[PDB]
């Protein structure tokens, strides 16, 4: 149906970007969090109440 | 329209360029710069300037002649 | 009449700050890439 | 575009396969270099100039050998990732990209 | 500082777009609650209307 | 590759990526995104204001009211609508000024739809301002509105048409609120077909001379340029609603309509004080509006006066002083038209509306002929 | 040809100054507005002129760019200003002419 997506150089391709992919979703998370404030996702650290 | 490859046809000309990394975004900038604007406003103020002068004449005494006016001795 | 007078005024600080503070760095992103233009040098060699 | 599109792409991604194609390609163009007394000639008059050794297809080969992918998307980052290239034209160049856009090539915001 | 501190925070934080991104993002958080407030303070130098001044008084 | 060729990206990348633009252009060319700026801001404040807005007599300006005070954040949100309203107007003859000092209008198509545009915002403008239902608004609905009753045999039934009733009442704020929502929609498609025909082209440049010999890409160049000026619009809008929100407004369209007043004062907001001068300088209804019409469309008769053999000022002398007249002409204009038709105002007012249509319509052709003559063309 | 003429002369060198395309090395026809007429004249260049032609315009543009201009021994001079378009000009203006004449009868 849809898997040619398997092999030595697919599963590599995975590894290699996954650093990165990792990386990328804390940027959106702290993003998110930091956009809404700590009560609409995420309280804690040195900022204030 | 227009694009690039079929804009215009151009013969024997160099142009070097250097990357921005390598450069400062403001050399000589007082340096250089101060005497460039000055240059600038000396080819243009009796240009610009005096049509502005005018007007600014016209501001002032169309106010003093209006406010003064409205005011009178005999009769 | 105008409530929001203080508010308004401290949002004005900071908009003061903020942008006395992004306008040179705005500048310095522009003048950075327009710099491989402003510095530039031009020859013209035409065939003998 | 393209070219600039592999050297990232190797920077980053590079893969296993390829890289033993590399390794393969580059086995062949040494030993098939070395063939006949003037290139080997020329190849140790050089390489006493530049390395002080001369270096046996065996060394080669051991230094060939340990490249892998890793190797290869780290040593590529070094030289390549986020650098400035130094760019010649000639010709009917009005299509060559801005400086700038070239060098924006030179990195990628996927990575 | 030696070495310098840009080289540093290219090396260990600009190279990748990835940190770049992310220290933009920690870099936001941190400098709202410093600016935020620090233009708040600023603006206590009208120790007036003052609300704080004001509660301890009625 | 996938911006080259993506049906939408093509698009994009046509107008603000590859677009081949003069490595040439100056701070007026700025005004172009300035203006689509103002217009977003414009569009933007404006429907978040319509969410507490009602367009009734009754409760129009008591809902003005809710906004500034009760609404979270109305009032910056109503003040950067009222300010980026002369913020769009600034621009707006930044805008038109550039291209009558460098010849851009010689691109007829870019530049009628640039007239069309113009009058657009000024019709929008106009219906904006009447919303609050303020002293101003009414009245400045009633007296502009008016003017229509100077065209004859059509004129009586064409006000009374536009009005709903036989004032300015019930009928007509609901009447310009739909037509204030509607506007700005299509000033967008416009503004798209303005940039139609300008990128058949590409841009003119100060020296008026042709730039196809040093074209540079729109984008790090142009895209970071504009931003830097959005930035500076930004300022300005900023400065102007933070520091001072009722400035350009003047301290008084406050206190609610009232039908039987009148005040002693009665002026339209800054934007068409030039027109009002000119208007009120002809004793004569049916003239009066007739020049005031002419004041603006006169701006699709510039390109059949160009005369001059070169495209921009840059090299003309004679004829920049002439331009600075222009600009200095209309300040004169705004100044006495925002004064009252009393002993100097008149007078004056009455010269320099003269001016204006002979320094356009005759001293500027004119010095075009003979910079041509003192350069042997 | 005396006091006049020079004086005509004289007007016409000072404009020519104030104009200030000499500043940037231009020659006067490098100014010319680009209609029709213009545009096929520019085509009859011969090779030489467009060439020096297209180095002026980018000498310019690169100068009008960072808004400089050139050291005053190398603007040009008026009178040394050749008006290397103007035969082009006539011509194809000629031509068109003559185009007109026959569509009219
Ligand atoms: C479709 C988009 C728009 C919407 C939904 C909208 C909405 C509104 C509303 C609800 C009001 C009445 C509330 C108030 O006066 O603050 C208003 C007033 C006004 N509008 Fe708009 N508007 C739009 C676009 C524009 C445009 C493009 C302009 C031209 C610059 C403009 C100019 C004005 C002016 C001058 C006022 C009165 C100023 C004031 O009292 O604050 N509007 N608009
Ligand atoms: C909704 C209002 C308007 C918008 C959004 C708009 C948009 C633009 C934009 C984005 C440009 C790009 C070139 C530049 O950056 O200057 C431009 C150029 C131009 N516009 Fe407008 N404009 C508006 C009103 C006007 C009007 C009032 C005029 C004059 C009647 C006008 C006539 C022109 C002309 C002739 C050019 C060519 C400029 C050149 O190449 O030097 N536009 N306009």
């Amino acid at each position: 149906m849809l898997t040619r997506f398997l092999g030595p150089r697919y599963r590599q391709l995975a590894r290699n970007w996954v650093p990165t992919a990792q990386l990328w979703g804390a940027v959106g998370a702290v993003g998110l969090v930091s956009a809404t404030d700590s009560r609409l996702i995420l309280d804690w650290v040195p900022t204030i109440n | 329209g227009r694009q690039f490859g079929h804009l215009t046809r151009v013969r024997h000309v160099i142009t070097y360029s250097l990357s921005p990394f390598e450069q400062r975004a403001f050399p000589h900038y007082f340096s250089k710069g101060i005497p460039n604007v000055l240059r600038r406003t000396r080819a243009c103020i009796l240009r610009v300037a005096p049509p502005f002068v005018a007007f600014y004449l016209v501001y002032t005494w169309g106010t003093q002649e209006f406010e003064k006016s409205k005011r009178k001795n005999p009769a | 009449a105008e409530p929001e007078h203080d508010h308004r005024k401290r949002m004005g600080l900071k908009m003061l700050l903020m942008m006395g503070l992004l306008l040179p760095l705005v500048y310095a992103m522009k003048r950075h890439k327009w710099s491989v233009l402003k510095s530039r040098k031009l020859a013209y060699r035409p065939p003998k | 575009f393209v070219l600039q599109g592999q050297w990232m792409r190797l920077c980053t991604s590079a893969t296993e396969s390829e890289v033993l194609r590399g390794k393969n390609l580059l086995r062949n163009a040494l030993v098939s270099h070395l063939d006949g007394t003037t290139p080997v000639c020329e190849d140790i008059g050089r390489s006493l100039l530049t390395y002080g050794r001369r270096i046996p297809l065996a060394e080669w080969e051991s230094r060939i050998a340990e490249v892998d992918a890793r190797v290869v998307r780290e040593v590529c980052s070094k030289y390549f990732y986020d650098q400035c290239p130094a760019v010649a034209g000639f010709g009917p160049i009005e299509q060559l990209p801005d400086y700038n856009r070239i060098r924006s090539g030179m990195f990628w915001l996927r990575f | 500082v030696a070495p310098t501190l840009t080289a540093r925070l290219y090396s260990l934080l600009f190279r990748r777009t990835s940190t770049f991104a992310l220290t933009i993002v920690v870099g936001a958080l941190f400098f709202e609650r410093a600016f935020d407030q620090g233009a708040d303070a600023i603006y206590e130098h009208i120790n007036e209307g003052k609300l704080w001044k004001h509660i301890k008084h009625k | 590759n996938i911006r080259k060729s993506h049906p939408l990206m093509k698009i994009v990348n046509n107008a603000f990526i590859d677009l081949p633009a003069p490595s040439n252009i100056s701070s007026w060319w700025n005004f172009g995104s300035l203006l689509g700026i103002c217009l977003i801001l414009q569009i933007l404040t404006g429907l978040f204001l319509a969410m507490h807005y009602t367009s009734d007599t009754t409760t129009a300006f008591s809902s003005v009211t809710h906004i500034c005070r009760d609404v979270n954040y109305g009032w910056i949100i109503r003040y950067m609508h009222a300010n980026g309203a002369s913020m769009f107007f600034i621009c707006l003859y930044m805008h038109v000024g550039r291209g009558l000092y460098y010849g851009s209008y010689t691109f007829l198509e870019t530049w009628n739809i640039g007239v069309i545009l113009l009058l657009t915002v000024m019709a929008t403008a106009f219906m904006g301002y009447v919303l609050p239902w303020g002293q101003m608004s009414f009245w400045g609905a009633t007296v502009i509105t008016n003017l229509l009753s100077a065209i004859p045999y059509i004129g009586t039934n064409l006000v009374e048409w536009i009005w709903g009733g036989f004032s300015v009442d019930k009928a007509t704020l609901t009447r310009f609120f739909a037509f204030h929502f509607i506007l700005p929609f299509i000033i967008m498609a416009i503004a798209m077909v303005h940039l139609l025909f300008l990128h058949e082209t590409g841009s003119n440049n100060p020296t008026g001379i042709s730039s196809d010999v040093d074209k540079i890409p729109f984008h790090p160049y142009y895209t970071i340029k504009d931003i830097l000026g959005a930035l500076l619009l930004i300022l300005a809008l900023m400065l102007l609603v933070l520091f001072a929100p009722d400035l350009l407004g003047d301290p008084d369209n406050y206190t609610p309509a009232n039908p039987l007043n009148t005040p002693p004062h009665i002026k339209p907001e800054w934007y068409f004080l030039f027109a009002y001068a000119i208007l009120r300088s002809i004793p004569n209804k049916l003239g009066g509006v007739l020049a005031l019409a002419f004041s603006i469309l006169i701006l699709a008769l510039i390109p059949l006066l160009h005369t001059s053999k070169q495209r921009s000022m840059m090299f003309r002398p004679l004829s920049q002083c002439l331009f600075w007249a222009l600009v200095a002409d209309l300040l004169t204009l705004t100044w006495i038209g925002g004064q009252p038709v009393e002993h100097p105002y008149i007078t004056i007012g009455q010269l320099a509306s003269v001016l204006y249509f002979l320094l356009i319509l005759v001293l500027m052709p004119t010095a075009g002929t003979i910079e041509n003559k003192l350069l042997k063309w | 040809v005396s006091a006049s003429s020079r004086w005509l002369e004289g007007i016409r060198k000072w404009y020519y100054n104030a104009a200030g395309f000499n500043k940037l090395g231009l020659m006067r026809d490098d100014t010319i507005h680009e209609n029709d007429d213009v545009k096929e004249a520019i085509r009859r260049l011969p090779e030489n002129l467009y060439d020096d032609r297209v180095f002026r315009i980018k000498r310019a543009l690169d100068l009008s760019m960072r808004q400089q201009i050139l050291p005053k021994e190398q603007w040009t001079k008026y009178e040394e200003d050749k008006s290397y378009l103007e035969p082009y000009l006539k011509e194809v203006i000629r031509e068109r002419k003559e185009r007109e004449e026959w569509a009219k009868k």
